[PDB]
């Protein structure tokens, strides 16, 4: 079942290799002169990252322990 | 008889923190004597600590805490003969408490939340480790897992510390008693 | 029921600890140099054992091995001089006269005098035997151990009361008078005990001759010894002072006598480091006052003390230096509060409750420092990845993982709660917790351990 | 079973092994004058080595005591 | 009054063993009195042991263990009364251990392991074979197969000696409750 | 069972019989002159008498234990 | 079963017949001028005996085990 | 039974002489003064000689409890 720890691996690799494009994007999207409104949308668009990473981060840990039951 | 003290207490102690006290009284002739500690707020309402019996010489030495509050009035009682009372200005402590978790050194993940809803994560969190050291060891797993849960909240900006005393109280009482019962008839 | 001072006790655990190994016979004693590890000097034993002799009860034990080592390598009432390890690169031992073996049997009077009635024997029994074979020759041995001859006749005099030692005292000292360094040293030791036995002037004159007549530590170690038989401050401290400026000293532990600092094999020879430790317990029973006990001095370049009186109430060092620079002076003492004063300049000071050590500036010129104990109006002062945080969820990601673990593989709750004792247990093996959670979840699961034995 | 023990072995083994990489780029990514996550989101990549570590030792745990049952 | 000690304690002992004193107290009237041993590293911290009471001659014969630090304070005292205390200097043992296993006379397999390494695979093999003692005999079968697999780690280079005299306390007053529960009524 | 019985006494006399060419053939190959084995190995070597050993008086505890059950 | 019995005695005198040979190879590829590499690649190298005598200790135990079965 | 027994051995003796020329070519692809195999790519070139050791180890645990079920 080695095939499935190498996709786990390149999933977590990817994912933090991309993170940067989702940093850019939030970034340009709530940096001054925002068209996206300071506020609570600010609070969402920064909320994205993190719960991104919580993903990245549990889904391997569920996907190791489904594939070797 | 007059009470005195042998030791100056400490002005301006920080919040949660305790001193001792050096008290000595007269006219005690060779026994040991009640006393009792009123710390609190303004001289009406005072908070009972630190009872004991002072030692056959007359002095006794005592811990006093600090409340978190601007004026605290400290108030040895002999309990029946004469006191005296004085003020100490502790710091105050800040209501809403912030805590850095320092992770790869340089970075550090602060935050800082609300007392109320604070206290309520924490009491959540004591309701499932509770729960799950119910499940898995039992009554004592009760105290085990609440002890361990406290201490993972207080490692994150949650319930104060002084709550493990309170367990930390109730275990030993139970401890006692199973001692009790392996040593007499 | 005495008790041994910081400084013997320092050199005697530094000597023990670095100079103590097996014997080719079985019993442990002590070999010469920390690189030869081979040859077992039955006179080092004895100067050691001469250095210990005053708190002889403290080291028991190993003064017990020395003297079964001098038992065995002994072979009439005369001690061999080596027991050596052979070269690979049933006894192995040359046979032939140990030097300086007057000095052991100086050695064994000492611990007599003390205690210790098998070395008391010995010392007599080894005394008539190097009496009777110097009888049959007159004075054709070591001088030096002719000297210590002469002073374990005057002890054991002093403590047995045979009237024979005295006789022989006196025959012995004719000796010494029909007769390097430290030869002349141990003359003049001699010299000043047998004038301190008999209080004849000729004995006096020739002491006062080797004084006036005044490397390789040891011999200025003698050369110590002898001035403070004497009572010259002058010669006694400098010689005591060239002692120190090569030992290397730790306040706690250790206290080492190097045996030459210019040479490349500073080591601790065995032959000097006892005989140093003697020089320093002399020199501080003697001169040095009744608390105030000076036994280490830190003294760069060639510094030496010259003077050390206790004048009233108030210690009074005269020195002199080379080229400035700082020496740094170490005084066992009680009290806690006293000032001292380097020239007039009121300088500061360090002080533990049994240890104090000063360390300041001196002139090139001839140097006074008064040192005055519990004073008035005193002026000196007493001055002298992963993180923490993740480390502790990891511990507590860990201690959940082990119990339930442990509660999945056996359904039993005892199990469960011994699991989470081994549990804080092996999270502190890993140091991920402090110690106060540590043991406080550690004394709970203990507690609840056995509560849940009883509820089954 | 001895398969799921030596399958478990593997896995932490692999973790160990690839854990180094997953550090160097997290440190690329946060650690650097260059700052291509913001101080918040650069204390959450900070944090995913932990939470990575974690992760493998969570799994077989709860791996065991899903199968010993 | 005045606290003597009648025999020399042996400086530069060994890392963990004990040693006797001889301690005769002065103007003791005719009676018992308490002291303690106060040993430990430096003097403000000290570890007490040897509880008792000195005959009525005035002298009482206690033992003293000696610590893993280079300095060591020993202290008697009179509980009330004068006190003095000694410095020792116990030689210091490694805190890594190596362990020669003796196979075929001149062949051994010699190893150490960090203590951290050691002290949890001791650990983790206490934890299975006290397992595999409940599972077999009982309660009273965790006490024994603790005890064997103690051993067992005595003998690898594992867990200290001492753990096991806990245990060892811990089985006597089990013993003693079922002695008393077989006496009276 | 009176077969196992019989099966596991014939066993461990097999196993007195030719321990001893076992132990022979050990200090063949470890003692002696010629260092046919490293000192670790060679401890190994001089362990597995006992490991044999060990074997012969755990099989037939294992066998009765599970066959009793 | 005694055909297994003598299997099991051959494969432990065979193999420590044969012991000798891995240690010549381990000497050769691990000792100087190593073109193995000196580190962690020296321990594994010489692990392999070690865990070699594991197995080769721990198959018959396991092998008498089953037969008897 | 006794063939695959003996036939573990082959397959000792053909992987210790197997790794030789493996370990060759990965020191060979990794070494120089300017390597095509920079840093990280080098560090898990340098573990597959390593995690082949380990499968060489590991087979013949494999092999001796799949004899036993």
């Amino acid at each position: 079942n080695v095939g499935l720890l190498i996709g786990l691996f390149i999933f977590i690799l990817v994912g933090i290799v991309l993170l940067p494009v989702i940093t850019s994007e939030v970034s340009s999207l709530t940096s001054g002169t925002s068209p996206a409104v300071t506020g609570t949308n600010a609070t969402l668009l920064n909320l994205v990252p993190l719960f991104y990473i919580l993903i990245l981060v549990i889904v391997p840990a569920v996907l190791a322990y489904k594939m070797y039951r | 008889g007059t009470i005195s003290l042998l030791s100056t207490p400490p002005v301006n102690p920080p919040a949660y923190s305790y001193f001792y006290i050096e008290f000595q009284f007269l006219p005690t002739n060779n026994t040991p004597q009640p006393y009792a500690i009123f710390v609190g707020p303004n001289p009406n309402n005072l908070t009972e600590v630190a009872e004991g019996y002072t030692l056959s010489n007359g002095t006794g030495y005592a811990r006093v805490p600090v409340i978190n509050a601007q004026t605290e009035y400290v108030d040895i009682v002999w309990v029946n003969q004469n006191y005296t009372m004085f003020e100490i200005f502790p710091q105050i402590q800040n209501a809403t408490t912030t805590v850095t978790l320092s992770a790869n050194n340089n970075q550090g993940f602060s935050f800082s939340l609300p007392t109320w809803v604070s206290w309520v994560i924490g009491a959540v969190l004591m309701l499932i480790f509770m729960g799950v050291g119910w499940k898995f060891m039992g009554p004592a797993g009760l105290a085990i897992f609440g002890i361990f849960g406290l201490f993972i909240a207080m490692f994150f900006g949650l319930l104060p510390s002084y709550l493990m005393y309170v367990i930390l109280f109730i275990v030993a009482i139970v401890g006692a008693r199973i001692l009790t019962k392996q040593l007499g008839g | 029921v005495s008790l041994p001072p910081l400084y013997v006790e320092d050199a005697v655990n530094a000597e023990i600890q670095q100079l103590w190994s097996k014997s080719p016979t079985g019993v442990y004693a002590f070999h010469e140099a920390p690189s030869v590890n081979n040859s077992f000097w039955p006179d080092d034993n004895a100067k050691f054992l001469e250095s210990i002799a005053p708190w002889w009860q403290s080291y028991s034990s190993y003064v017990n091995s020395t003297l079964q080592f001098l038992q065995q390598s002994d072979v009439n009432g005369l001690f061999i001089k080596r027991f050596e390890y052979p070269l690979n690169p049933w006894w192995e031992a040359v046979w032939g006269e140990n030097y300086y073996e007057g000095e052991i049997i100086y050695a064994l009077a000492l611990l007599g005098k003390y205690g210790n009635s098998q070395a008391l024997q010995m010392a007599q029994q080894a005394w008539l035997s190097y009496y009777n074979q110097l009888k049959a020759y007159n004075g054709a041995t070591y001088t030096s151990s002719l000297a210590r001859f002469i002073m374990a006749t005057i002890l054991l005099y002093n403590i047995t009361g045979n009237t024979q030692y005295s006789n022989a005292y006196t025959q012995l000292a004719n000796w010494l008078l029909q007769y390097f360094l430290d030869i002349s040293a141990m003359a003049g030791q001699a010299m000043m005990a047998l004038y301190a036995v008999t209080k004849n002037i000729t004995y006096l004159l020739d002491a006062q001759l080797v004084m006036n007549a005044i490397y390789y530590t040891y011999k200025s170690e003698l050369v110590s010894e002898f001035g403070d038989a004497i009572g010259n401050n002058t010669l006694a401290s400098l010689a005591i002072s060239r002692v120190w400026q090569r030992t290397s000293y730790t306040y706690p532990t250790s206290y080492i006598y190097y045996v030459a600092r210019y040479g490349s094999g500073l080591q601790m020879n065995s032959e000097t480091q006892p005989w140093g430790d003697v020089a320093t317990q002399f020199y501080v029973n003697t001169w040095s006052p009744s608390n105030l006990d000076l036994f280490w001095a830190s003294l760069p370049n060639n510094n030496y003390i010259t003077n050390q009186t206790w004048n009233g109430t108030a210690l009074f060092i005269h020195l002199y230096a080379y080229q400035q620079s700082q020496v740094q002076l170490i005084f066992l003492t009680t009290t806690v509060n006293f000032n001292v004063l380097v020239n007039g300049n009121y300088t500061n000071y360090e002080a533990n409750h049994q240890i104090m050590q000063i360390a300041p500036t001196l002139e090139p010129g001839p140097n006074t420092i008064i040192i005055i104990p519990n004073p008035k109006n005193q002026v000196s002062q007493n001055t002298n990845t992963l993180t923490q945080n993740e480390l502790m969820l990891l511990g507590f990601v860990i201690y959940f993982v082990i119990i339930m673990v442990t509660y999945g593989v056996s359904r039993n709750k005892t199990i469960t709660v011994l699991s989470s004792i081994v549990a804080v247990a092996i999270v502190y093996a890993l140091a991920l917790w402090p110690t106060y959670m540590a043991f406080i979840l550690g004394a709970v699961g203990f507690f609840m351990l056995f509560y849940s034995i009883s509820r089954r």
